């Protein structure tokens, strides 16, 4: 055998004690996974919800500014849709996590906005298209009406970029929590306080509390060290929840004040260019709730302990190897330290 | 739909005159499938006339020998019934190292009596630098002291 | 000299090497010197140190 | 047999005819090179020279800049040397090939050279060194003089270069020629042209000259069509030929001028920066000798002909099989026309 240390005679073969050996893989794959649900389904829950809502607000806003070219500059639609839908599709595509540029998002918008305002509303009667494209940021037709733009929505979509990793992140390192695969000497020592017993023909006795200490210090020393960035982890959340929806929802009102602004100036602007050519309450509850389990990965070899059958008062135990009267006495979590580590320097820099 | 953004743009290569390389492309997302056409220095290239140059179904350029298609702006153009997207044009350039030459004969003693010299040339010319190729590394010239 | 350990006839000569002579020598081999003592009972050859130009 | 075609008997076996075939390689291959030998030397010995003679030029040059400097600023040696030496080693390093940096080049001699002309000139009394050589670029003290000498010698420098690398590429392709294998088809047709005719006893007949011709234009087919580029190759040199040595010394001249300018605003630099911290005879005769070469590949299997024994009158010769009254009648070229392409496209630019 080579788990279960033979004192007397043994009731078990090397088989039954793989076998033994994998109950305990699955007894504790199954209380880590008991003691992570909540938190599990918490963060899943606010992700979910989040994204959802998110889209929703993408989606509400692209109608409105729809809504508004329909109802006041029905001479720039059927086009307006088509720039409008190609600017909201790549706000979506960078609150999702693509490489998008904000700048380039307001340019190429203004730059297809400002022909088709030439063509149907200043200058009524293909080619010619690219010149007033140039024009545009050439003689700077739409003021500083861009740059506004540019600001007002790079700094909000970046921070609910941010947000939603940061939450994607958190239910990845839950997820690896339970599945967090251990050295096999604690396997060992865990078949030894789970099932040895049952080989020297025990049926009931349960392992000293001391003795379910001493195992879960042992394999849980490195998961321990996670706790310090869990911490900052929550803390640099509860940083970046202390506004996406107010200016994505504005943005038809800043352009419509834009087109009235390059309006203001046709006369001279038609001759040269003739001449040259409850959001906040569901964050807020969010880190309330996430505020609770700051000390999960503390309190984690507590729980396994005791969540499973120990003799508290240490009498009349099993100690891994005998009954007895009184109690004498990487890797993977590395990969967990470092993304935590990299979402909590991008948390604190949006700080 | 078609994006702007490529979704992997060839990279520039430095390639022996006899080495192959690859030339990767990724059209950027788009319904339907982008069609991929190469052009070398703003200008397409066809696969069927020259066997060096072949086009694959997952959109790569391979060139085997950088003879039949030497340096130049290779560039990766997207094509599709909404519009066209240009990649990022990558400057393939074919470098040739410099290599010496073989020994030569050493000359007679130039001094009938005393001290003369003998010299043995090692010319860079096998192969020849070409189109910024590293040159010949050391000396060129040998030159002995003969006693006659 | 005269050395401490010995009473013996110890010579000690240095010469100077300038850049204009390695970078106007064409010879085959790198910039090299070698030292000859001459004794009573015959002569000894040094290591040959090859000067060069950094 | 399998190259000597058996009409009647046959006094050799296979072995004699894979001997006749050696040998048929051997004398095609020695009849090449002394077809080649001519050029070939005539290329390297003007290659040496022009090597040798710009050599012999920037040394000088190089002692030209350093006697004005031993001459005019005493002051600024042996600092002067250092950086004169440097300059002139790079600028022959880029002469013979290497890939050295022109503008470079100048801007590592300017910045070697203010801080010595601060010390010792403008404000006389290792550790402040960078920081003058900062402020030699940011605050232009040099003017305009830098970008005047980088043109001046980078145009030289450039068609100096591309000379010298036309020269050692035409030696690359002439020292190919002798070195060119050829088909196995005209491996068997020249031992027959050549040797076969003594496996039928024959002990001095010589081949036809129009089978001799049939033969070398059979083999020749890829080597004939180098004949454009090659005449190309020779007619561009001849465009770059038609400027060094009077740019580099020239050189001391416009330093010195440089350091006169610095000197000129020294009251205002010295606090602000107080406060802050026979040639054109050899090309000639070169390109009216390589015009005399100018049909070496057209004439080449004329050569192999008349340079080879044949029955030129075509009378009791021999066809490749018979004793005849009147007879009846690749990679390598590839990387050769390629190579002189490029060096005809890099020769034309420049000129
Ligand atoms: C926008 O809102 C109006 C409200 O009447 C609705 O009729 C229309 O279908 C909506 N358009 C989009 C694209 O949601
Ligand atoms: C964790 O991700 C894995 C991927 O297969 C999945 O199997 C598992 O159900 C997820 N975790 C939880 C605890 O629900
Ligand atoms: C290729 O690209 C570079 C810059 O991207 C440029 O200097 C060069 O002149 C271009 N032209 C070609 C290869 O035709
Ligand atoms: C000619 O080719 C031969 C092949 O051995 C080479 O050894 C010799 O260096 C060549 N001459 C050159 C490179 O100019
Ligand atoms: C030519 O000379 C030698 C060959 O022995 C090498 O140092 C190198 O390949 C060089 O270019």
């Amino acid at each position: 055998l080579q788990v279960c240390l033979p004192k007397g005679p043994t009731c078990c073969s090397r088989k039954m004690e793989e076998k033994y050996q994998l109950t305990a893989r699955l007894n504790m794959e199954q209380l880590l996974q008991s003691a992570s649900m909540e938190l599990k389904f918490l963060i899943i829950q606010n992700a979910a919800v989040f994204q959802e809502a998110f889209e929703i607000v993408v989606r509400h806003a692209k109608n409105y500014t729809n809504a508004m070219f329909k109802n006041n500059y029905p001479s720039l639609t059927p086009q307006a849709f088509e720039f409008v839908g190609e600017f909201f599709t790549d706000v979506s595509l960078y609150i999702l996590g693509s490489d998008i540029n904000v700048d380039d998002m307001v340019n190429e918008l203004f730059d297809s906005l400002f022909p088709v305002i030439y063509t149907q509303m200043m200058n009524p009667g293909l080619d010619i298209n690219e010149c007033l494209r140039g024009a545009r940021r050439d003689l700077k037709v739409f003021g500083s009406f861009p740059k506004l733009i540019m600001t007002q929505v790079s700094k909000s979509l970046q921070v609910t970029r941010i947000f939603l990793q940061a939450l994607n992140l958190g239910i990845e390192v839950i997820n690896t929590t339970d599945h967090l695969k251990f050295s096999k000497d604690c396997g060992r020592m865990l078949t030894r306080m789970w099932y040895c017993s049952y080989c020297q023909g025990l049926m009931m006795v349960k392992p000293c509390g001391g003795y379910c200490n001493v195992v879960m210090q042992g394999c849980m020393a490195g998961v321990v060290e996670i706790d310090k960035y869990w911490r900052e982890y929550i803390l640099s959340l509860e940083e970046l929840v202390n506004d996406m929806e107010n200016v994505l929802l504005g943005l038809f009102s800043t352009i419509h004040d834009s087109i009235q602004y390059v309006q203001k100036n046709g006369g001279k602007l038609t001759t040269t260019i003739g001449k040259l050519c409850t959001l906040s309450s569901r964050r807020r509850e969010l880190i309330q709730k996430l505020k609770s389990f700051i000390n999960f990965y503390s309190a984690l070899p507590g729980y396994i302990c005791s969540h499973s059958p120990v003799a508290e008062n240490d009498t009349l135990c099993w100690n891994g190897q005998e009954l007895v009267e009184r109690y004498s006495q990487e890797p993977v979590v590395s990969q967990i330290i470092d993304k935590l580590k990299h979402i909590n320097q991008l948390l604190r820099t949006m700080s | 739909y078609l994006r702007k953004n490529f979704e992997q743009d060839p990279q520039g290569r430095e390639v022996p005159i006899e080495g192959m390389i690859v030339l990767h492309c990724r059209p950027p997302e788009g319904v339907p499938a982008a069609e991929v056409e190469w052009l070398k220095n703003e200008e397409p290239i066809d696969s069927e006339q020259d066997e060096n140059i072949d086009t694959r179904a997952d959109h790569n350029l391979i060139i085997r020998q950088a003879r039949l298609s030497d340096s130049g702006n290779y560039t990766c153009m997207a094509a599709n019934i909404v519009a066209k997207r240009r990649s990022l044009s990558a400057t393939v350039v074919v470098y040739v190292n410099g290599g010496w030459s073989s020994w030569t004969e050493w000359s007679a003693c130039n001094v009938r009596c005393g001290r003369g010299w003998q010299k043995r040339s090692r010319t860079c010319t096998n192969p020849a630098p070409l189109n910024g190729g590293a040159f010949c590394e050391g000396m060129s010239v040998q030159k002995i002291t003969c006693t006659a | 000299s005269l050395d401490e350990s010995s009473g013996l006839k110890v010579r000690e000569v240095f010469i100077n090497v300038t850049r204009q002579q390695v970078e106007d020598f064409h010879g085959p081999e790198d910039y090299w010197c070698q030292c000859v003592a001459w004794s009573h009972l015959g002569t000894s050859k040094s290591r040959k140190a090859s000067v060069r130009i950094a």
